[PDB]
RNA sequence: AGGCUUGUAGCUCAGGUGGUUAGAGCGCACCCCUGAUAAGGGUGAGGUCGGUGGUUCAAGUCCACUCAGGCCUACCA
RNA sequence: CCAGGGCUACACACGUGCUACAAUGGCGCAUACAAAGAGAAGCGACCUCGCGAGAGCAAGCGGACCUCAUAAAGUGCGUCGUAGUCCGGAUUGGAGUCUGCAACUCGACUCCAUGAAGUCGGAAUCGCUAGUAAUCGUGGAUCAGAAUGCCACGGUGAAUAC
RNA sequence: AUCUAGA
RNA sequence: UCCUCCUAAAGAGUAACGGAGGAGCACGAAGGUUGGCUAAUCCUGGUCGGACAUCAGGAGGUUAGUGCAAUGGCAUAAGCC
C-alpha cells in the first residue's frame, strides 16, 4: 500500500530517470506474486494440507486453492487429479501489502541471511525466489505449529527482460547480493 | 593327460620345493636355492625364487 | 524472544536459555548475563522486552548463530585447499587430532557397518 | 475477495525495539513485536563482515614482534 | 594367462590349511605385479583351507612367470591339528595350466558331406 | 601449542633461505627439516621436504605459512 | 514341425491368475558353545524376477518377440 | 656411525578397561573426616600476575618438623522435573601453557565455541562370602614431559549360602 | 558324533 | 458371430488357413441444456523436490484429449470444468 504510494510517484519517476522511455506506460508494474506451496506428502498423509493451505491463508491474506496433478506420474505415486500444491495468487492492493510486508519484516528474519540472490530471474523479468522455512512470517507462533512447510514466493512483473526487472525491485531496496 | 604329468603323486617324497618352518629354510630343489626367508615368502616376495629358475630355464 | 536465530525456551532459566544459540554454551553466557546484568535464574518467559534489548545487542558483541557457521566452514574449507595433513585427515573422515584408527574412531568415521 | 471463507484482515500496529513503527495490515492477532526490520538489521554491516577473514603472515608477525 | 589350482597332498586335513596358505602366497604374488586373480571353485577343507582351489589368474604373461610352481610342494612345520606337538610333514600339488582360448567346435562344410539317400525300411 | 617463545627453525635450512633471497629461483633445495615453521619470507620457493625415502617438492604460499614443513609432506602411503 | 509349460537369491521352490509390497528351506558372512571341528544358539547380507519391445499413471505379472530346458503329438497310405 | 620416517598406519574382527545411559542424579555455594608414600643437574611454600593450565622473585627441607596436599563420596541449602535434557562427553575449530634442541606425522594439560553414539544392552558370559563385593578419592615406580595400565593406600560400606 | 600323519 | 484398417484395381461391392489389431461392455452420469475454457512436449527461474509432484513466464500450436480396437472426424468444438 504504502510502497504502492511510493510506487507511483517515486518509482515510477525513478526509473523513468534510469531507462530513458519516451513513454510512461512503458515502465515495469508487478503484476502479481503467486505464493506456492507444494505439499507433496498429501499421498500418505492426507490431512496434512489441510494445515499445508491453512499456513498460506495466514501467511498472506486469503484463502488458497489446492490444485492437482495435471498429468499422473509413478515416480511419485500420485494419480491424476490428486491434492498435491496449494498456492494463492494474490493481487491488487493485498500484492503491494504483501510485498511491502516482504521486505520489511520477512526478507530480514530468515536464519543464515546472505542476502536475497539476483540470479533468480528467468531471463523475462520475473522474480523468483523460496523460502525455507514458516517463521519469518510472525503470524506463525514458532510453538503452534510442528511442520518444517516452507513456500516459495514467485514475483511476476510486465518487464520485457529481466535487466529492467531487477532494477524494479532494487528501486524498491530489494536486497539483491 | 597334461594335469596328470604335473600334479605329482601327492606323496611327500620331495618334488619341487620344500616349506620348513622350523629351521626357516626354503629349498627348491633345481638349482639348489637355500635361501633362508619364510617371510620373505610367505606374502609374495617370490622374485628370488623364480627368477634363478627362469635363468637356469633360459639356459637351455 | 527471537535473539540470533530463534531461541525458544520455555520456562527454563536464562543462562540455560541462552546456550541454545549455537557460539555461546555456559561460560558466554554468564558473561552475557554478567555485562548485560540480568539474574541468573530468571526465566525468558518473565524476561520482558525492556530487559531483552540489552541483549540482542550483547549476544550480538561475540560471534554466534549465523556468522560463525561459516567462519568454522571457512577454515575447514581453507585446511582442505592446503593440502597439509590435517585437510588431508578432513577430506577422508578419519581423525585429525592424532588418535587411534586401528580399533576405535567411530566418531570421526560413521558407523560400524562394512 | 469472497465472504465468509476469508480470514481476517486487521490493520495492526508494528514495533521493533529499534524505533521503526509501520502499522501494517495481516492476521497475526493483537500486537506485533520484533527486534529487526528493514531497517536497523546487518543488510548492510553484515553483508560487509563476512568476506575478509583470510591473511596469515600478520599472524606469524604478530608472535616475534621483534 | 593361466589357471592356478592347488590341490593338498598328503595330510589331508593339515595340508588342506596349508594349501589356503599358498593360494595366499600366489595370491600375494599376483596382487604385487597387478594380475587379477579370481577363485573359480574351492572345496574347503576341514579346518580351513583348502583340499583343492582352481583359480583362474589373468593378466600379462601369467604364465611365464608361473610355470614353474606345478609339482608337489612339502610342508615341514609343526601343525595346527597337532596335540603333541610334534613336527609333521605333508605335502601340496599345484598345476599351472595355460589360457588356451576356443574356436568353432563345427566346421559345417557340406562340401564334405557325403549326403547318402537311401530308401527306408 | 608449542612453544609461546620463538617460531622454531634450523639454521641450516634458515641461512639456506637467506641464500635463496639473493640467489633467484632454484631447484627445489634439498633439505631434511620437517621441525621447522615456514617463515613468511620463504613464498615462491620450491623447498623439498624429506617423508622419509622421497623429498616431495611443496611451492611455499601465504595460506602456507604458520604451519611446519612436515605437514606437507605425508609419510605413510595408504591405498 | 506344432501345442503347452517352465525360467524368481549361490542351489531347490513359493510370489505370477490378482498390475503399484519380493519371501522359504539349505547354503554364505559375523559373533557365542567347544581343547578344536561338526551339531547347536544369536545376528546378518544377498534379486533389477531368462534377454527384447509395446499397453499402462506403474511391468516380475498383461499381449507379441524370441532364447535355454521339459513333456505330448508327428498318423492312413 | 649419522639425519628423516616408522613401531601411533585402517574396508574389519577379538581381549582387557575408562566414561556414561542419569533425579539413591547433574550443577552452584558453605563445610567436615584419613592412610600410605615420594623429594636436590628434586619437592617447591609465601606473595603477586593470569579466566585457567601456569609465569616472577623465592622461605624451607636430603625431611615425624619443610613440599606435593584443597582428599573425594559425605552433610546443609537452593536449583533442574524426565527432556537425549542443566544426562553423557566423544568429535571438531580457534587461541593457549609446560617440558624438551625439537609438539608436523605423534606429547600431556587449560580456556572458549562444538555437543555426536548412547534410554541398562541378543545368544552367551566373568569376578565376588566380608571390611569382602560395590563405590569414592589419594600415593608410588617407570619418567624431561607422557597413563583410563600396574603397584599400593585409606573413606563409606551391603545382600547372600537351603 | 569325530579328533589323520614324524619320539 | 460382430467392429476397424489393408488387399480392393480414386463410387458401392469383392475371396483366401492373406497381412494387422479389438468386442460379448461401460455410464444415472462419462446423457441434456446453458455458461465458461484450450492442449502434448521442451527451455528459463524457483523449498526440501529429484529426469519425472505444485508455481510463474516463454517456445510450440493439437505432436494432446476423446471410457476401451483402428479408421474417419472433432476449436463454433464432439476435449476440459
Amino acid at each position: 500500500a504504502k510502497l504502492h504510494d511510493y510506487y507511483k510517484d517515486e518509482v515510477v519517476k525513478k526509473l523513468m530517470t534510469e531507462f530513458n522511455y519516451n513513454s510512461v506506460m512503458q515502465v515495469p508494474r508487478v503484476e502479481k506474486i503467486t505464493l506456492n506451496m507444494g505439499v507433496g506428502e498429501a499421498i500418505a498423509d492426507k490431512k496434512l494440507l489441510d494445515n499445508a493451505a491453512a499456513d498460506l491463508a495466514a501467511i498472506s491474506g486469503q484463502k488458497p486453492l489446492i490444485t492437482k496433478a495435471r498429468k499422473s506420474v509413478a515416480g511419485f505415486k500420485i494419480r491424476q487429479g490428486y491434492p498435491i500444491g496449494c498456492k494463492v495468487t494474490l493481487r491488487g492492493e493485498r500484492m503491494w501489502e504483501f510485498f511491502e510486508r516482504l521486505i520489511t519484516i520477512a526478507v530480514p528474519r530468515i536464519r543464515d541471511f546472505r542476502g536475497l540472490s539476483a540470479k533468480s530471474f528467468d531471463g523475462r523479468g520475473n522474480y523468483s525466489m523460496g523460502v525455507r522455512e514458516q517463521i519469518i512470517f510472525p503470524e506463525i507462533d514458532y510453538d503452534k505449529v510442528d511442520r518444517v512447510r516452507g513456500l516459495d514466493i514467485t514475483i511476476t512483473t510486465t518487464a520485457k527482460s529481466d535487466e529492467e526487472g531487477r532494477a524494479l525491485l532494487a528501486a524498491f531496496d530489494f536486497p539483491f547480493r | 593327460s597334461t594335469r596328470r604329468n604335473l600334479l605329482g603323486s601327492g606323496d611327500r617324497s620331495d618334488r619341487n620345493r620344500t616349506y620348513n618352518f622350523p629351521q626357516g629354510r626354503v629349498t627348491d630343489h633345481r638349482i639348489n636355492l637355500t635361501l633362508y626367508r619364510l617371510d620373505e615368502v610367505m606374502e609374495g616376495k617370490l622374485d628370488m625364487l623364480i627368477e634363478p629358475i627362469i635363468q637356469e630355464h633360459q639356459a637351455d | 524472544a527471537r535473539i540470533a536465530g530463534i531461541n525458544i525456551p520455555d520456562h527454563k532459566h536464562a543462562v540455560i536459555a541462552l546456550t541454545s544459540i549455537y557460539g555461546v554454551g555456559k561460560t558466554r553466557s554468564k558473561a552475557i548475563l554478567a555485562a548485560a546484568g540480568i539474574a541468573e535464574d530468571v526465566k525468558i518467559s518473565e524476561l520482558s522486552e525492556g530487559q531483552i534489548d540489552t541483549l540482542r545487542d550483547e549476544v550480538a558483541k561475540f560471534v554466534v548463530e549465523g556468522d560463525l557457521r561459516r567462519e568454522i566452514s571457512m577454515s575447514i574449507k581453507r585446511l582442505m585447499d592446503l593440502g597439509c595433513y590435517r585437510g588431508l585427515r578432513h577430506r577422508r573422515g578419519l581423525p585429525v587430532r592424532g588418535q587411534r584408527t586401528k580399533t576405535n574412531a567411530r566418531t570421526r568415521k560413521g558407523p560400524r557397518k562394512p | 475477495m469472497k465472504k465468509d471463507i476469508h480470514p481476517k484482515y486487521e490493520e495492526i500496529t508494528a514495533s521493533c525495539s529499534c524505533g521503526n513503527v509501520m502499522k501494517i495490515r495481516s492476521t497475526v492477532g493483537h500486537d506485533l513485536n520484533l527486534d529487526v526490520c528493514s531497517k536497523c538489521h546487518p543488510f548492510f554491516t553484515g553483508k560487509q563482515r563476512d568476506v575478509a577473514t583470510g591473511g596469515r603472515v600478520d599472524r606469524f608477525n604478530k608472535r616475534f614482534n621483534i | 594367462n593361466a589357471f592356478l589350482e592347488v590341490r593338498a597332498g598328503t595330510g589331508g586335513d593339515e595340508a588342506a590349511l596349508f594349501a589356503g596358505d599358498l593360494f595366499r602366497m600366489y595370491s600375494r604374488y599376483a596382487e604385487a605385479r597387478r594380475w587379477r586373480v579370481e577363485i573359480m571353485s574351492a572345496s574347503e577343507g576341514e579346518h580351513g583351507g583348502y583340499k583343492e582351489i582352481i583359480a583362474k589368474i589373468s593378466g600379462d604373461g601369467v604364465y611365464g612367470r608361473l610355470k614353474f610352481e606345478s609339482g608337489g610342494h612339502r610342508v615341514q612345520r609343526v601343525p595346527a591339528t597337532e596335540s603333541q606337538g610334534r613336527i609333521h610333514t605333508s605335502a601340496c600339488t599345484v598345476a599351472v595350466m595355460p589360457e588356451l582360448p576356443d574356436a568353432e567346435l563345427p566346421d559345417i562344410n557340406p562340401a564334405d558331406l557325403r549326403i547318402d539317400t537311401f530308401r527306408s525300411s | 601449542r608449542s612453544l609461546k617463545k620463538g617460531p622454531f627453525i634450523d639454521l641450516h635450512l634458515l641461512k639456506k633461505v637467506e641464500k635463496a633471497v639473493e640467489s633467484g629461483d632454484k631447484k627445489p633445495l634439498r633439505t631434511w627439516s620437517r621441525r621447522s615453521t615456514i617463515f613468511p619470507n620463504m613464498i615462491g620457493l620450491t623447498i623439498a621436504v624429506h617423508n622419509g625415502r622421497q623429498h616431495v617438492p611443496v611451492f611455499v604460499t601465504d595460506e602456507m605459512v604458520g604451519h611446519k614443513l612436515g605437514e606437507f609432506a605425508p609419510t605413510r602411503t595408504y591405498r
